[PDB]
């Protein structure tokens, strides 16, 4: 590998994967002083949840069984993205449809944050999460009310809803990050029927962020080196067939976005053509990545022994 | 584990008693690789006497096939119906190792079958013993083998085992080297585009600041 | 590869001329070579390029054009007669010996592709040899032939670098 891969890993220095784990205090102070989310309202669109935070939240949600559980999530912000670096449980007692956090959670919050600041946890609380055991991931009326209350005073705040029952029964995590609109502000204007069917009655009162996950380099190495079923599943992952339907849906809404961009460019100020081009480049890049994986597998397995 | 039972009973016997045990081994179902049995006092001294015919038969059952048995039928002893079924099963295994889509023409000629139906009954029975796995295809007249056991080995194919595996190791190294080169090239293209993008932005600001009082 | 080395050698000689006109044998070679490459448009324009005075002076040039006229109409049974109407000297003769083979193979490909059943009378005029192919074609190439009705039945017989170029372009 010599010079080629010597600086390509450089374990002495944090890689580009571990960049997000560094906390810049000055940048955080500058962004919270500027308050760019006050002018717009659909500002934050992405929620990046760390692997450990997602694992802890999922395990807490499942530990409650059929009873609701809740906790807080630490993190920061960067541009239009809300990054969640950790999560921590609350000592609350709830029923299958109601969790209150009466008097032991509020002392635990402050005491746990004070304890965490002692051992080098520079992040502050960024959100609150609770579980919906068996009725989807959505914001109820009181959930919307408390989200408004948290957002109006503690400005950066995202509500995460988990569903342990569907997570277990489907094999994939069911999670959703949401943000709400101010009281009596922004009433913007087959869709409504399904929208009220899967969301609550307050469909227009809150919006859903796009949830993505990340992990560090050490986490990636430990995970891929944990079991033998992780490199076997990489050499036979077979993309372009596991998620072909997602690709077709992306092409469809790409076509809709291209039509909108064509309509806009013929004559609020968003430059839709650039976003459509970015989406097209992204989906084409996933397609080419899948083809590269197939080519590598063919060269590795088929082209051996005549 | 079944072969281990006959092996211990064959640790001391010699002559006619030992050769009788060999016939029982070829008749016992579930015994398809006679590897440990072939490294005993048999190969040490069995090439002389009237019992050398059975030694040739055991070698045929471990390394040879059914066509290899018709050619030397006169020298080799007669085989019971149970033993012939085992020999035909190993013939299918040998063909499966060479090719993973065995035509019906090859199987019919090698196993001396004449009816297509009775050939398929033999193939299905071989699948039941789990020596081979696959699915028959009547329209294309093919037997699509998905997995087959490894037959007996001798000290002249081990070099072929090394050759095939060493070629695979060099194949992995070539893929790994190619991945590294493409990663480096892609990163260089990203750095080149970023440098040019920042170079234009640097030049425009310089001429802008000059006339701003 | 060897043949291509001789093709480009004759190309430039016509361009540089002391008076815009080259030697007669150079003109004849280019016209014959155009026929071999089936480039009919440039062969027709070369004939229009030759001055009338030299054209009438050498009848050898006219013999090339008479053959070219037949191949321009795709008259397969007629080209074989015009190629032998005149006698070409040994200096240009080998080129004609290769054009005849090229026309012969061209008819073979056209018949096997554009015809499902062809009369033996018409097929022989296409391939050019109604001499010995009548009996040899039945047993060697496998084409079943029926006498009396005379019908012939033709029968039919590194990437990783490219991909990462696409992504490095799209993402930048």
């Amino acid at each position: 590998a010599q010079k080629t891969w010597e600086l390509a890993n450089n374990m002495q220095e944090a890689q580009s994967i571990d960049e997000i784990y560094k906390y810049d205090k000055k940048q955080q102070q500058e962004i919270l002083a500027a308050k760019p989310w006050t002018k717009d309202h659909h500002y934050f669109k992405y929620c990046k949840i760390s692997a450990l935070a997602l694992l802890k939240m999922v395990m807490h949600a499942r530990s409650g069984g059929n009873l609701a559980v809740m906790g807080l999530m630490l993190g920061k912000v960067d541009g239009e993205t809300m990054i969640i670096m950790d999560s921590f449980a609350l000592p609350v007692e709830g029923t299958e449809t109601r969790v209150n956090a009466q008097a032991a959670a509020y002392e635990y919050m402050a005491a746990y944050i004070e304890n965490a600041k002692q051992v080098g946890r520079l992040e502050n609380a960024i959100g609150w999460y609770h579980s919906h055991p068996g009725y989807g991931c959505w914001l109820s009326g009181i959930n919307v009310s408390t989200q408004m209350l948290n957002q109006q005073f503690q400005e950066p705040f995202v509500a995460v809803v988990i569903d342990p029952t569907r997570t277990i029964s489907a094999g994939k995590v069911n999670l959703g990050a949401f943000r709400t609109y101010p009281k009596g502000y922004k009433p913007p204007d087959t869709i409504p029927l399904n929208k009220i069917e899967d969301f609550g009655v307050h469909c227009k009162q809150y919006y859903a962020l796009e949830v993505s996950y990340f992990k560090s380099s050490l986490d990636r190495k430990l995970l891929e080196l944990l079991w033998n079923k992780y490199w076997v599943n990489t050499l036979s992952s077979s993309s372009l067939l596991t998620n072909a339907d997602y690709t077709t849906g992306q092409v469809f809404d790409l076509s809709e976005k291209l039509e909108q961009s064509e309509a806009q460019l013929g004559r609020k100020s968003e430059d839709k053509l650039a976003k459509a081009t970015r989406d097209s480049c992204k989906t084409t890049i996933e397609a080419i990545h899948g083809l590269m994986s197939q080519v590598i597998k063919d060269k590795l397995f088929n082209q051996i022994n005549i | 584990n079944l072969l281990e039972q006959f092996i211990l009973l064959a640790k001391g016997t010699s002559g006619s008693a030992l050769t009788a045990l060999i016939s029982q081994v070829l008749e016992a179902p579930g015994v398809y690789v006679f590897g440990e049995l072939l490294e005993l006092a048999n190969v040490q001294e069995l090439a002389e006497g009237a019992n050398a015919a059975y030694l040739q038969l055991l070698n045929l059952f471990a390394y040879g096939t059914y066509p290899d048995y018709i050619a030397n039928k006169e020298s080799l002893p007669e085989l019971s119906t149970a033993q012939q079924n085992k020999l035909k099963h190993l013939t299918i295994v040998s063909l499966a190792s060479r090719m993973k889509c065995i035509p019906y023409s090859v199987l019919l000629k090698d196993l001396e079958m004449r009816n297509l139906r009775e050939l398929e009954d033999l193939i299905i029975e071989a699948v039941y013993t789990d020596i081979i796995q696959g699915k028959l295809d009547q329209r294309n007249q093919l037997l699509e083998v998905d997995f087959c056991i490894g037959r007996d080995i001798r000290k002249k194919d081990i070099n072929n085992i090394v050759k095939t595996l060493h070629e695979w190791c060099d194949g992995c190294e070539a893929v790994l080297l190619g991945i590294e080169q493409q990663v480096l090239r892609a990163n260089q293209y990203k750095e080149n585009h970023n440098r040019t993008q920042q170079q234009v932005e640097a030049e425009v600001t310089n001429i802008k600041k000059t006339l701003k009082a | 590869f060897s043949f291509k080395k001789l093709l480009d050698q004759c190309e430039n000689q016509e361009l540089e001329a002391p008076g815009g006109i080259a030697t007669p044998p150079v003109y004849g070679q280019l016209l014959a070579l155009y026929l071999l490459h089936n480039d009919m448009n440039n062969a027709r324009y070369l004939w229009k390029r030759i001055p009338p005075a030299i054209k009438s002076a050498n009848s050898e040039l006219g013999g090339i054009w008479s053959v070219g006229q037949r191949i321009w109409q795709r008259d397969f049974p007629g080209i074989y007669t015009t190629i032998n109407a005149h006698q070409w000297s040994e200096t240009v003769q080998p080129i004609m010996e290769a054009l005849r083979d090229a026309t012969r193979r061209r008819a073979f490909a056209l018949v096997s592709q554009a015809y499902t059943s062809i009369i033996a009378d018409d097929f022989a005029a296409f391939v050019g040899l109604p001499v010995e192919e009548a009996v040899k074609g039945i047993l060697e190439q496998g084409w079943q032939a029926d006498s009396t009705t005379r019908m012939v039945l033709p029968r039919k017989p590194q990437q990783l670098a490219r991909l990462t170029d696409y992504v490095a372009f799209l993402e930048n």
